[PDB]
């Protein structure tokens, strides 16, 4: 989960590359040259250009940064907040109620410790 | 009402753990700036002074290591050992920050860190670990100005990012109307002591504890557990909605802050009121706001104005070129020509690159800039 | 040639087209090559054979290599009815190579 | 006996001197020597001369007379020597209450290039000065100001040696080359101008030193010299963070004048000439006595009137305001912060006490405002 692959600036697109590619990890600082093969998901994430740009922009470049590694993402969930204060007083009540340390009943439909255990079930399946 | 928001930052909020993590603590992180000699050296002193725990530190007499893990060699027992460097120590009480203005780009990529995380995960060296620093923020800092001058975007006129601005919890702004009238005053004030030379009478008349103060602080931070309740629920929220009509992290600032006001008081319930000034002192720095920024110049009229318009241009002299390119030069000619809104030539050439890039326009030459052709 | 990791005796080391003399060079995107690179490139292509005249060591290595290469139509996939070289970036001598 | 000792310390130290032997490299000992040492048993830390004084007082105009008598050695700058004459005065300092103290001396600094031989001055003070001390940038190091602990001997152990500042503390500390001093010396100074502050969290030492040294600032501008085509602030290469310690710039420029170059070239032909420069008529006063009469005036802790309060506070109002009013760059440095104000203070509670004051009449403050305009605006020539 790599936060603000903005702050990328231009170094990791190199990394993306083999990343992308085979998560193999090249390295040869001469003292070897290893390739450390890797599989890791991307929970990724940056910001629009000019704040939310996204709206009139087209998503592409207003993303910008990831040149072709921009290519090797498969989803992409665009965020955008307008004030239903209808949904704005929603979610400011959820946060209410959260804010107040108690009584947040939050619970998630399903127990958390038996997802996490559900979890480990559904990696057993191949579909 | 600096006075005050520090006070708040003494009895700040409340921590809580959740079931597990939660762990908001109580942390206010309270920047303030203004025209220079504003005793805003002062205020860092006082506060360190009472500060169990805090510690104070000048802008680029740092960079991002030295307040954490230090790993130095012990060389006592000639062996190697870690040195929890400034910030691990601050854990608890509160940070004196001075020229954060002028910190290291390295140094301060601590703070997000800890800002967000109020903790710290070194993976360095030979030991990883996440270290939970839990302390307070106070920055100082100067405007370019160093007067930030009238006008101007604030916003601009203090720099930094605009995001890791908005990150600190209160955001003072100081500033002066040259009240006469004041400076008379505070001159009284000041030009006393002369008597006594001994120290003696600072503000007298006038009521203050002494250390009662700080037992107190002691005492209401060991033995009072605020909760809002219902009450400030919807005022509240109404708050934050005129806000952002800004963002979410300012109600959470909100929350925890009013947290400290019903902290004092001893209260442990909060009233739906002392939720007014507890908005209030957020309004001031609004209220200093009168005399996110970084979009709002940059949306056109600002830059999608300026894109707009470039665009606009660029299919007229399209138009009347038969559809054959558009020059550089009368692009900056017309650009410039229609004058108004400043384009400038740099401006016109970076915007240009965008839309080029932006594959919203397709052109090039050295002094020829030809036309585009926007795909996107 | 260069200073090996840390330390050891200086070693002299191709780019892939010395090692893939008479051999196949496979490379894609030029575009993203740095010129640094590409006079290599163009000089090859030229003389098919690599000089190396740094530090002290002075050689001219022959690569053999054929050249196959996969390349980025600057931006759109096709961006233009315009010819191609109008429709990619690289440099036309190298291209007519 | 232990613990009772700190660096720059002025003590009266009584015990018996007991040697122990020792000697350098053995191809350097005839025998025995001793080495010695030294034993610590104990440590301890107006009638008819006011006649003496009187001498100077009763001339009369001992502020410009004195003013005077400061160097007489250098050519010019009558105005600048008053101000040292109040940076060697100083006063009156104050205490907050609970309490705080403001300083409480004076911060000079010299701006200017090649020549004024500056620093001959500087020579001259800490001469003059009792507890001066002339020091360069690089000159005297960081560890030069600042106290290493390091083991002493005869007794024991791990000792703060101190310098510079620590050294000469309650009295002036020189500087010189001061923009060649670089960065940590900066930093220090900086906060120096807390006063009564050093403090050193280096490993062995947590210690926070109290440093009561006056300073005095000889810098060169931005090479070469004073580009007035460079403003203000740009012909300086220093910060306003420290500018704003600085209570007195003497900015010193040349450009050259040819009816006074004849006189100060007589000055400098006459002396060397003659060893005695002043002559017909100025009785310059023996730096001895001077420092007496300063001893004596140092006693007074003058007392202010409210008008001079007053006055004080409407024209520091029109300082502030005009400075502002200056707005952008040229000219400058604004903005005659508070510290402007506070230090005025200080300086006409100076002036008065070499009335001798407790009065503190206005003048003493019109002079200082006089003083303060005439430091800058030197520019403008």
């Amino acid at each position: 989960c790599i936060d603000e692959f903005d702050k990328m600036d231009i170094s990791d697109q190199v990394a993306i590359h083999e990343a992308m590619e085979q998560q193999t990890i090249s390295i040869a600082k001469a003292g070897i040259h290893a390739t450390l093969n890797a599989r890791t998901s991307i929970l990724a994430a940056a910001n629009p250009v000019g704040g939310r740009y996204n709206r009139k922009l087209s998503l592409r470049g207003n993303l910008n940064m990831t040149a072709p590694i921009m290519s090797r993402f498969d989803l992409f969930f665009v965020i955008l907040d307008d004030c239903n204060e209808k949904i704005d007083t929603e979610l400011a009540s959820h946060i209410v109620d959260l804010h107040m340390k108690r009584d947040e009943a939050i619970e998630p439909p399903f127990s958390a410790e038996q997802l996490r255990r559900y979890i480990k079930y559904a990696r057993t399946f191949k579909p | 009402d600096v006075k005050k928001g520090i006070l708040l930052q003494l009895f700040g909020g409340t921590n809580k753990t959740f079931t597990k993590g939660g762990r908001y603590r109580g942390d206010i992180n309270i920047l303030l700036c203004g025209d220079p000699s504003t005793s805003k050296s002062q205020i860092l002193q006082y506060v360190h002074k009472i500060t169990p725990r805090g510690v104070y530190t000048s802008g680029k007499g740092s960079s991002a290591v030295g307040l954490t893990a230090y790993i130095t060699r012990d060389v006592d027992t000639k062996q190697l050992v870690l040195e929890s460097g400034a910030l691990v120590l601050s854990d608890g009480g509160v940070c004196c920050i001075d020229e954060f203005d002028k910190m290291s780009d390295s140094t301060r990529s601590v703070l997000h860190e800890v800002m967000e995380q109020q903790t710290i995960s070194i993976a360095k060296a030979g030991i990883i670990t996440t270290l939970n620093a839990r302390s307070s923020i106070l920055a100082s800092a100067n405007p370019i100005g160093s007067r930030y001058n009238p006008n101007l975007p604030v916003t601009e006129n203090i720099d930094l990012p605009p995001p890791l601005l908005s990150r600190f919890d209160l955001v003072y702004l100081v500033l002066d109307k040259v009240d006469e009238k004041n400076d008379r005053e505070l001159a009284k004030h000041l030009t006393n002591l002369y008597l006594e030379d001994k120290p003696e009478h600072i503000s007298q008349d006038d009521v203050l504890p002494v250390e009662f103060l700080t037992m107190y602080i002691s005492y209401a931070k060991e033995h009072i557990h605020p909760i809002i309740t219902e009450a400030a629920k919807t005022e509240l929220v109404r708050a934050y909605v005129g806000m952002r009509k800004a963002t979410t992290r300012q109600l959470e600032s909100m929350i925890r802050l009013a947290e400290a006001h019903a902290k004092m008081k001893l209260k442990n319930v909060v009233e739906l009121e002392d939720v007014q000034e507890a908005v209030r002192l957020i309004r001031s720095a609004i209220k200093d706001y009168a005399t996110m920024n970084l979009v709002q110049t940059g949306k056109s009229v600002i830059q999608r104005k300026l894109q707009e318009d470039l665009s606009r241009e660029i299919m007229n002299v399209l138009k009347d070129q038969a559809s054959d390119s558009m020059s550089f030069n009368e692009l900056i000619k017309q650009i410039n020509e229609h004058s108004q809104d400043r384009v400038e030539s740099s401006d016109i050439q970076e915007a240009l690159s965008r839309l080029q890039q932006e594959d919203k326009v397709i052109v090039l030459g050295e002094g020829v800039r030809r036309s585009v052709r926007l795909n996107n | 040639v260069r200073k090996d990791p840390i330390t050891k005796e200086w070693t002299l080391e191709g780019g892939a087209l010395v090692l893939a003399d008479k051999g196949v060079c496979l490379i894609d995107e030029f575009d993203k090559m740095n010129d640094q690179d590409r006079t290599s490139i163009h000089e090859a292509m030229e003389q098919q054979s690599i000089s190396i005249s740094k530090a002290g060591i002075v050689t001219t290595l022959q690569a053999r290599c054929s050249i196959i290469a996969a390349a980025n139509p600057n931006g759109g996939r096709y961006n233009s009815t315009l010819p191609l070289a109008q429709n990619v970036s690289l440099t036309e001598p190298i291209l007519s190579r | 006996l232990v613990r009772s000792l700190s660096p720059g310390d002025i003590v009266d130290v009584t015990g018996i001197f007991l040697p122990a032997p020792y000697t350098g490299f053995k191809a350097l000992k005839a025998g025995l020597l001793t080495e010695t040492y030294l034993e610590a048993q104990f440590v301890r830390q107006t009638s008819d001369v006011e006649e003496r004084v009187m001498e100077l007082i009763t001339s009369g105009d001992v502020y410009n007379r004195l003013a005077k008598s400061i160097a007489p050695e250098i050519y010019g700058n009558l105005d600048v020597k008053k101000a040292l004459l109040l940076l060697l005065v100083g006063g009156v300092d104050k205490r907050v209450g609970d309490g705080m103290k403001i300083r409480g001396d004076i911060n000079v600094c010299l701006m200017g290039d090649p020549g004024v031989a500056k620093s001959q001055l500087l020579k001259a003070i800490c001469k003059i000065s009792p507890r001066g001390v002339y020091t360069t940038g690089k000159g005297s190091s960081g560890v030069g100001l600042t106290a290493a602990v390091m083991k002493d001997p005869v007794t024991d152990e791990m000792i703060l040696e101190g310098g510079a500042l620590v050294l000469a503390d309650n009295g002036i500390c020189c500087i010189d080359e001061f923009d060649k001093m670089d960065e940590s010396d900066r930093t220090a100074i900086h906060e120096v101008m807390e006063q009564q502050t050093i403090s050193i969290s280096k490993a062995g030492i947590n210690t926070t030193l109290n440093a009561r040294t006056s300073i005095l600032a000889a810098a060169n501008p931005l090479y070469g010299r004073y580009n007035p085509r460079l403003s203000p602030l740009d012909n300086i290469n220093l910060p306003a963070a420290l500018l704003s310690r600085f209570d007195i710039l003497f900015l010193m420029l040349d450009i050259p004048s040819r009816d006074d170059d004849e006189k100060l070239a007589e000055h400098v032909t006459y002396v060397h000439m003659h060893n005695k420069q002043p002559d017909l008529d100025f009785t310059p006063v023996e730096p001895s006595k001077m420092r007496e009469y300063i001893a004596y005036a140092k006693t007074k802790r003058p007392v202010m009137s409210e008008a001079v309060n007053d006055y004080v506070v409407q024209a520091y109002i029109r300082l502030r305001q005009d400075s502002k009013r200056e707005m952008d760059s040229k000219f400058s440095f604004g903005q005659a912060t508070p510290r402007t104000l506070l230090g005025i203070i200080r300086l006409s509670q100076a002036l008065a006490k070499l009335r001798l004051a407790d009065m503190v009449d206005i003048d003493d403050v019109e002079e200082a405002l006089r003083l303060v305009r005439v430091s800058k605006e030197s520019l403008y020539q």
